[PDB]
This record gives C-alpha cells, sequence and structure tokens, in this order.
RNA sequence: ACGGGGAAUCAGGGUUCGAUUCCGGAGAGGGAGCCUGAGAAACGGCUACCACAUCCAAGGAAGGCAGCAGGCGCGCAAAUUACCCACUCCCGACCCGGGGAGGUAGUGACGAAAAAUAACAAUACAGGACUCUUUCGAGGCCCUGUAAUUGGAAUGAGUCCACUUUAAAUCCUUUAACGAGGAUCCAUUGGAGGGCAAGUCUGGUGCCAGCAGCCGCGGUAAUUCCAGCUCCAAUAGCGUAUAUUAAAGUUGCUGCAGUUAAAAAGCUCGUAGUUGGAUCU
C-alpha cells in the first residue's frame, strides 16, 4: 500500500517524479531523444526539395500503390518520405522542386495503409495541393 | 502493530453494523473514541454504550441501532480550516442533508456543523452517515 | 538600472490617484519633495483630474506658471510637485483653499477649508534630535526641520505649524484617548480615538483605534496621525467624518439618496 | 510499384457540369427554413423512420 | 508599451459533443422560435445563464449571514429582476437555479418588438431593428440582442425618423411616387 | 442622430484666448500658422548642422 | 531555463505555459579595461584584443539597429524606409525647445465583441384546427413551401456631398443624393458506413485510381473512391499539421494497480525516512 503520513510529501513527490518516467508520453516529451530524432525538429511543417517520386505498396490487407515523394528538408537535410494525398496530385509534383510537408496526423506515427510514412505534401511550388486539385491555381512556369 | 485505535474502533463498528449485530465490542478504548461515540450518539446513529473498565485500558460495548450506513476514519488527521470544510464534506458525505464530519478542535471533538457554529477549524478525525 | 528613474508608468502609479488606463502610457512621476512618491498627490493630478480646472498637462503648466497655486503658503510652479497629507493648497485667484486629507477609501479628497484654517497645518513629528551645540531639532512628516521645539514634544506627537512663519504654535501628545487619522494601510483615511498601543520592541508597535460609531480597527504606529486632543479634531474633516461604511451601508445610503429624487 | 496510373479515375470519369440552381438563403433565413422543415409542418410522422435525404 | 487595453473575452462556449440529435433539435427550436441568426446566439445566452448559475451556486455555499453572500446575492438578484428575467417575488438565490435560457431570450429587443405588436413576426422584428426603425426611449437601438430592462419595456416605440413612425417615406416609396 | 456633444470655452478677451488656447485651436480660427517644414526636414537639417562648427552652422540648408 | 505578477485548461484535486507592453535582473557582436559624473564598469561614451566589416590617393581614417522604419539571411513562422509632438509624460537654462518615448494612421481572418446576405401580403397548393363515426352543403378570427408566381413596402453594402472627427487626416457617428427581385448586391469550409449530424440515389472506376485519425471501403448492384443531384454541421468562417489541457481513476494526494491480464525484492537483519497503544478537570 501507499504511505499515508503527514510528513510523507517528499516520498510521494519523489515517487511520482520517478514513476512519471515510466509513462511513454511523458518520457517521450521530456527526454529529448524524440525531439532530436524528429525530422521536423519540433515544427508543425517543413520545406524540402522533392528528390524523387516513389510508390509505396499498401499493407497486406489492402492493395494499392500510394504515391509518395522522397524529399530532403531544407532546415536540416534529412530525407523524408511524404505522401501526396489526392489522386493525380503526384502529377502536380515535379522532381527537384520546393514542397511544404506536414505531419500525417498521428504525431510521428504511420497512418493507415502506407507503411513507414508519417508526412504528407501540403504545398508544391508555393501553391497548395488543394488549389491545384480543384483548379483554383496552376503550377508557376 | 496497532496505530490509530480510533480506526480500529470505527472499522469494528462498521463491520458489526454490516453483519447486522446489535452490539459491538471495541478494545482498546480511549478518550478520542469516547468523544467520537458521543458525537455519533447525539445524532442518534448508535445509541447508548458502556465502558468496561479494565485496569489496563478501556473496553466498550456499543449498542447498534441499525442506522449507521458507514463510519470511517481519515488518516492522517489533516488540519482543516473553515474555508476548506465544504470541500471535505463534499468529498466525504453522501448528501448535504445528512452525514457528519468529525473534527477535533480547540473547542472539543465535534461535527462539522457545530464547528461552523463555533466558527472554528481543526483536524479531521473521521465521518459517519 | 544605472542612476535614478525618471518615469512612472500609468499602471504602476498609486491607485489612489484614480488614473484611468487609456489616457496614456505614463503617469506624472512626482518630483522629489516633502512627501513620498506613493503618499502624495502631484499638483497636475489635483488641478486637472480632481478640480477639472485644466484639460491637459499643458493647461496645468499654464496655470502653475502664472504663480496662482500656493502649497503650504509658498508659490509652486512645478506641476508634479508632491503635495501630501495635511498640505494646504491655496488658489487666491479663485479664492479657494483646500487641505489634502484622506478619504475613507484611502484617496485624497477635494476638501475645501476656510481661509482662516488655511493659515496652519498639522505635522506629525518624525524625529527629535540634539545638534549644533545643544540645539534641539524636530523633523516632521512634512520634512520641515524646526529648531528649538518645546521640550515636551516627542516623536509621534502632532504639532501645529503656522504656515506664514513655520513655527510650532500648539501640540497634541500621542496619548490614549486622542483623536487620530490613519495615513497608511488597510484602514487608511479612518478617524477615531486611540484606545491602546501595544509595544513590540525591535518591531512595529500596533495602535488600536475606535471609530466615532464604535468600530474598532488597528494599524501600525507609523500609520497613526494624531489629529486632535480628545475627540475634537484640530482640522476640518471631509464630508465623511472618517467613518468607513461597509458596502451594504454604502449601497443603502446610495439607494436612499436616489429614491429621494424625482 | 508503377507510378503510371496517377490521375486514372479522376481523368477518366465523364465530366458532368454542375446544374444551375437558385441561390440558397443564408444566416437567419436558412435557419428559419430548417426550423420550418423540422418542426412546424410534418405530415409523414406516423411512427416510421424517415431521413432528411431518404431516396426511398 | 501602449496606451491600449487587451481585456477581451469570448462570450460563448462550444458544446462538447458536436453531433448530438437532442441538443441540435433543442437549439434549432430556440433559433426558429426566437429568430436567431445561428447557434452562437443560443450558445451566448447559454453561457450568460451558466455564469449566472455558477455565481449563484458559489453564493449558496456561503453562510446565510455572510456579508459577501448577502451583498453579491442581493446585487445578482437585483440585476436579474432589472431585466425581467426574475420576478420580484422570487428574491432568493435558490430561484436563480430555476431559470431557463428562454427566460433570457424573451428579454431581447427582437422578442419584445415582435411581442409588442410592432412587427408581424420575429424575423420581421429582427429586420426592423436592423433597419433603424426601432427606438427605446429616445435612443434608436439597432442591436437585436439588446436586452430590454424592465423599465425600458414601455418605451419601445417606432422611431421618430422611420417611415413607420413619423414620416419621410423611404427610398422605394419616394422613387415609385416620382415614377408615377 | 438626435444630438451632438462637444466642449466649449468662452474667453474673457481675445488676448487671453491667444495666450491660453492650444495653437491648433487658434489656427482653426485663422489666428495661428504653424511651421510649413516637416519633422523629417527639420531633423535632417539639425543632424547636418551637427557636422559643422561655428557660424557655418547657419550656412547649412 | 531570465524570475515574478500572471495565461490556458480545470467538479474537487491538478497539468501545462509565462520571449511578450507591469515589477525586478541582465546585455548591447565576444571578452576585458576605464574616463566623466551624484549616479555607468555606459556602449546612439572611450581604449585594446578577438570575429566581421566601410572608405582610401596605400600614408591612414572610420565601425556596432537585442532603438524606430527598412534590407539580407534564417526558417513553418511575423507589418510602413509613413504623419505628429495635438495627447500621456520625460528632459533642459526652460510657460516658449526637443523626444521613432509616446501618439496617429498603413499592412493585419493572431485573437476578441457586435452583426447583413432579406421581411411582408395576395394568389394556387399542403397540413392540422372535438369539423359532421368518409364525397371542395359548417375546408380562409391559424400555419408551410419547390412557388425562375404576382405585388408593393423596408433597408444598408456601395458611390458621392457637407459637417463632425483630428496637429492634419482617416475611421466611426450625423445630413443629403443615387443605390435590390434570378433583390446575378449569388457564403463558404468540411462531410453524408459507424464512431458522428446527414442518401445502400444516378453515372464512372473495378484491390486500379483512390478513400480511410480508427474499424474499414475498392476485386462489375462501391450507402465509403471520382463526379452529378440531394442532404447536414458550423457559418464570415471552416479544414489541416503540430504543441498543450481536459477526456486520463491510462501517474491515481483526492484516486489506480501488483494470484492468473504489466507487476511482491530468493529470504532475513538493519541505519536514515515514515508511522507509532491507554493514561494527567
Amino acid at each position: 500500500g501507499k504511505c499515508r503520513g503527514l510528513r510523507t510529501a517528499r516520498k510521494l513527490r519523489s515517487h511520482r517524479r520517478d514513476q512519471k518516467w515510466h509513462d511513454k508520453q511523458y518520457k517521450k516529451a521530456h527526454l529529448g531523444t524524440a525531439l532530436k530524432a524528429n525530422p521536423f525538429g519540433g515544427a508543425s511543417h517543413a520545406k524540402g526539395i522533392v528528390l524523387e517520386k516513389v510508390g509505396v505498396e499498401a499493407k497486406q490487407p489492402n492493395s494499392a500503390i500510394r504515391k509518395c515523394v522522397r524529399v530532403q528538408l531544407i532546415k536540416n537535410g534529412k530525407k523524408i518520405t511524404a505522401f501526396v494525398p489526392n489522386d493525380g496530385c503526384l502529377n502536380f509534383i515535379e522532381e527537384n522542386d520546393e514542397v511544404l510537408v506536414a505531419g500525417f496526423g498521428r504525431k510521428g506515427h504511420a497512418v493507415g495503409d502506407i507503411p513507414g510514412v508519417r508526412f504528407k505534401v501540403v504545398k508544391v511550388a508555393n501553391v497548395s495541393l488543394l488549389a491545384l486539385y480543384k483548379g483554383k491555381k496552376e503550377r508557376p512556369r | 502493530v496497532r496505530m490509530n485505535v480510533l480506526a480500529d474502533a470505527l472499522k469494528s463498528i462498521n463491520n458489526a453494523e454490516k453483519r447486522g449485530k446489535r452490539q459491538v465490542l471495541i478494545r482498546p478504548c480511549s478518550k478520542v473514541i469516547v468523544r467520537f461515540l458521543t458525537v455519533m450518539m447525539k445524532h442518534g446513529y448508535i445509541g447508548e454504550f458502556e465502558i468496561i473498565d479494565d485496569h489496563r485500558a478501556g473496553k466498550i460495548v456499543v449498542n447498534l441501532t441499525g442506522r449507521l450506513n458507514k463510519c470511517g476514519v481519515i488518516s492522517p488527521r489533516f488540519d482543516v480550516q473553515l474555508k476548506d470544510l465544504e470541500k471535505w464534506q463534499n468529498n466525504l458525505l453522501p448528501s448535504r442533508q445528512f452525514g457528519f464530519i468529525v473534527l477535533t478542535t480547540s473547542a472539543g471533538i465535534m461535527d462539522h456543523e457545530e464547528a461552523r457554529r463555533k466558527h472554528t477549524g481543526g483536524k479531521i478525525l473521521g465521518f459517519f452517515f | 538600472a544605472r542612476g535614478p528613474k525618471k518615469h512612472l508608468k500609468r499602471v504602476a502609479a498609486p491607485k489612489h490617484w484614480m488614473l484611468d488606463k487609456l489616457t496614456g502610457v505614463f503617469a506624472p512621476r512626482p518630483s522629489t519633495g516633502p512627501h513620498k512618491l506613493r503618499e502624495c498627490l502631484p499638483l497636475i493630478i489635483f488641478l486637472r483630474n480632481r478640480l477639472k480646472y485644466a484639460l491637459t498637462g499643458d493647461e496645468v503648466k499654464k496655470i502653475c506658471m502664472q504663480r496662482f497655486i500656493k502649497i503650504d503658503g509658498k508659490v509652486r510652479t512645478d506641476i508634479t510637485y508632491p503635495a501630501g497629507f495635511m498640505d494646504v493648497i491655496s488658489i487666491d485667484k479663485t479664492g479657494e483653499n483646500f487641505r489634502l486629507i484622506y478619504d475613507t477609501k484611502g484617496r485624497f479628497a477635494v476638501h475645501r477649508i476656510t481661509p482662516e484654517e488655511a493659515k496652519y497645518k498639522l505635522c506629525k513629528v518624525r524625529k527629535i534630535f540634539v545638534g549644533t551645540k545643544g540645539i534641539p531639532h524636530l523633523v516632521t512628516h512634512d520634512a520641515r526641520t524646526i529648531r528649538y521645539p518645546d521640550p515636551l514634544i516627542k516623536v509621534n506627537d502632532t504639532i501645529q505649524i503656522d504656515l506664514e512663519t513655520g513655527k510650532i504654535t500648539d501640540f497634541i501628545k500621542f496619548d490614549t484617548g486622542n483623536l487620530c487619522m490613519v495615513t497608511g494601510g488597510a484602514n487608511l483615511g479612518r478617524i477615531g480615538v486611540i484606545t491602546n498601543r501595544e509595544r513590540h520592541p525591535g518591531s512595529f508597535d500596533v495602535v488600536h483605534v475606535k471609530d466615532a460609531n464604535g468600530n474598532s480597527f488597528a494599524t501600525r504606529l507609523s500609520n497613526i496621525f494624531v489629529i486632535g486632543k480628545g475627540n475634537k479634531p484640530w482640522i476640518s474633516l471631509p464630508r465623511g467624518k472618517g467613518i468607513r461604511l461597509t458596502i451594504a451601508e454604502e449601497r443603502d445610503k446610495r439607494l436612499a439618496a436616489k429614491q429621494s429624487s424625482g | 510499384g508503377s507510378l503510371a496510373r496517377a490521375g486514372k479515375v479522376r481523368g477518366q470519369t465523364p465530366k458532368v457540369a454542375k446544374q444551375e440552381k437558385k441561390k440558397k438563403k443564408t444566416g437567419r433565413a436558412k435557419r428559419r427554413m430548417q426550423y420550418n422543415r423540422r418542426f412546424v409542418n410534418v405530415v409523414p410522422t406516423f411512427g416510421k423512420k424517415k431521413g432528411p435525404n431518404a431516396n426511398s | 508599451p501602449v496606451a491600449r487595453s487587451w481585456v477581451c473575452r469570448k462570450t460563448y462556449v462550444t458544446p462538447r459533443r458536436p453531433f448530438e440529435k437532442s441538443r441540435l433539435d433543442q437549439e434549432l427550436k430556440l433559433i426558429g422560435e426566437y429568430g436567431l441568426r445561428n447557434k452562437r446566439e443560443v450558445w451566448r445566452v447559454k453561457f450568460t445563464l451558466a455564469k449566472i448559475r455558477k455565481a449563484a451556486r458559489e453564493l449558496l455555499t456561503l453562510d446565510e449571514k455572510d456579508p459577501r453572500r448577502l451583498f453579491e446575492g442581493n446585487a445578482l438578484l437585483r440585476r436579474l429582476v432589472r431585466i425581467g428575467v426574475l420576478d420580484e417575488g422570487k428574491m432568493k438565490l435558490d430561484y436563480i437555479l430555476g431559470l431557463k435560457i428562454e427566460d433570457f431570450l424573451e428579454r431581447r429587443l427582437q422578442t419584445q418588438v415582435f411581442k409588442l405588436g410592432l412587427a408581424k413576426s420575429i424575423h420581421h422584428a429582427r429586420v426592423l431593428i436592423r433597419q433603424r426603425h426601432i427606438r427605446v426611449r429616445k435612443q434608436v437601438v439597432n442591436i437585436p440582442s439588446f436586452i430590454v430592462r424592465l423599465d425600458s419595456q414601455k418605451h419601445i416605440d417606432f422611431s421618430l425618423r422611420s417611415p413607420y413612425g413619423g414620416g419621410r417615406p423611404g427610398r422605394v416609396k419616394r422613387k415609385n411616387a416620382k415614377k408615377g | 442622430g438626435g444630438k451632438t456633444t462637444g466642449f466649449g470655452m468662452i474667453y474673457d478677451s481675445l488676448d487671453y484666448a491667444k495666450k491660453n488656447e492650444p495653437k491648433h485651436r487658434l489656427a482653426r480660427h485663422g489666428l495661428y500658422e504653424k511651421k510649413k517644414t516637416s519633422r523629417k526636414q527639420r531633423k535632417e537639417r539639425k543632424n547636418r548642422m551637427k557636422k559643422v562648427r561655428g557660424t557655418a552652422k547657419a550656412n547649412v540648408g
């Protein structure tokens, strides 16, 4: 059982401090290895240069070729695989051009079918993918 | 070993009341136990009790009117101010209509309502409803 | 910081000045002078915010530089001159005299006094010391030094100063049973008879005071200013006689006054 | 896998132009219309399941 | 440093469950019955009533002779009576907990303009207020959410400059009379 | 549109008005004319005069 | 990691944040050392070194925007090289001069408040209204809507005038003139399998393209993809990423667990720690 004494505040506080490190979320947030290992470096978005276009096979229950791009982040130079969400949107991206990439929605975790992909392309050539998909804007020549 | 003889007394009363018995033997007795029992009896929760006088420490036989839903101790005896009494009595009591928090006070051992009447705080001993 | 500060932010100004928050970034930093920065009312606040004789600081300067404002019998042209407790402000052009006297809310009231009362002021003696080959000296809360005071005058007493000549004309001792105002703390601006002084050597003495309505409070000895011998003040008091009504009685009085009109 | 099919279905679907229809009301009028539809006059309420967009 | 004030406050709270049929129906009923623009008006009145209830509850935990309980409960009850939400007979803090959102919704200027016969419907009432046709005492009020006080209720008139309340026919009538 | 609220002063004479009024309120009456230079021109002329010593300061600009 | 006042969230308890306009500290590219002065180890003062860097006639000379604008760079990420000392105050020998402090405008969907995008009437229709224990002979003193139906009224968005505002202006307010019937003066952002409000409607595609936070959908009747129609959620706002709070009684003081789901040391002794029987009017 736990200590119930008027002068056990030190023991209770120290035990909570120690046992908080056994929480995955707390340790990830407060240890610093996750921020060092995070390609964005704690940022919500990041810019990169599209190194190439790749096709990732969906995980076994599903069958599809998810169109991603290998990009290299400008801020630090890391190589990232970023999903290109909608259909035909891979036709908007051209190799060796600027691209704004966000997280995939699960805070550094792969989403759905696409394995090992935790980033998605948000903008290409400083115009959003949603504007290109709907025809609101066009690629700058 | 045994610390907080009041805790043992209250737990024995609780278990006897749950078993439906009409009398419970409490040993050892103490001043705090007697005052707590008097507080419980002034509200009609236990009824008359008797102190068997050994020559070492007291014993008590408490008659049990089947009204006690629960009598419990709070350990440690936290110091309670008047402004903090509502939070304690909202955490410990089943309703605002019945149930009492017992506090030891410079004015005596007494329930939270009478502690409010005397405008005084103290240390929480326990509760009963 | 290096050296002294010269500005006062409007929100760091004393709250009893009742300055608003949107007029500017700065409050008029009181000049150095007889009274402390937080226990004074600058001339600009008095002539602009209280009396509405001016709309801006430029007009306050225009009034002051015509030498129309006297403080304690002397013309002052500094618009941030620190005027404090018991100070007499005379405007001879408009023929009006005021004495800076605390309200029961702790604010300097616009308290108009007769020209005969404007001839003198009460001063709480801050210290008594011997200097200059046996000459006794007295220092008041007003920071004026008086040589050759009465031998009976001690610290915490109250003297009466004739502003024309600036010499002691009378004094009240700090005794139980004497009327006093409170010049600091929670009870600032309250007037009552001193009941008893509990002494704490090496610490702050506490003085208990009883209102004219029977309310008893207590302050530190440094916050007590003896006003009159017995229960009779030696100065005029504001419309509220130092009796601090509770908020319920204030509400009742306001409602009664409002319902009496129309 | 191959990247050849990228805008396959989106490019190969027949392009159907949006029909011209009168503008819908906005603000308090749209909420008034909704309130009238849901609450004021409702005939088909006889103990059966009806949805606002039922196609049957 | 600026001479500006940044005291600002959000006047509503978004519900915890976005798609709840019972709450959606209740809010739509309130909107249609009182001619409200959107759900934020319902949420604003709900937030007002919630803050009032929180204050009343916190006062009801004080001692019945507490100076603060007496003062602030009297002030709160006076404020609720002043806008007609509470009746003068029920001057206890326990009757605050019995108040509904519709009680506050009746006291809007739109509801009173409709209910005093100045408009044919609640939506006509709103467009009348928004078009500077309505005044309370001598002030032309233009805000539909203006909460009418008890003593301002009998001074809601039809504006001395509006075509409905004192002359100068409007743009349309003047143009048509000029045409023929 | 019912009413307009403003502030007003009535001076004992026009001389007191010229002495005590703000210069812009006198200019609204035509009784004052301000400098036609800007802050920029005055500031740069001052900083230019800072570079010369003696009577040559007046021989700037 | 500047500290605090404080901020977000929060039943009670807490958790996270606080570079940021108030108070205190520190610094002025990095160190160091000083002069003057009441006050500085000052940098819109000086001296030197270190880094960078400007002009040069090559001998020398001159530097410090973490001030206000502005530029480059960095990046996911942040505004005008504007006007004025009129206000608030500060400084000076000073009522008079000066102040990128400060104020005023410009940019501004950070965010917060208020609040348009229609209202009404008639007409045809529908519905109820103890309508007679069935068919417009007691069905318009009520109510609804595709109504591109018919009518007049009412308006400010806008444009423009004169005031007002203000140093001077702008804006708001106030007049006046024009300004609405697809009132085309046009509301969007997301979604419609469940969670979770809303279509197993139509066409296309056919484990492809894609959707899908999760479960899942797609292999020829796809309620889930791409579209059309319809619907519904919030609405001048809505979606996404990320951090954080509640949800999390999944950190548990309140208030969690430890037989088998994760878990009690192999077992004892034992110091600190924690906790300790009755009893004194």
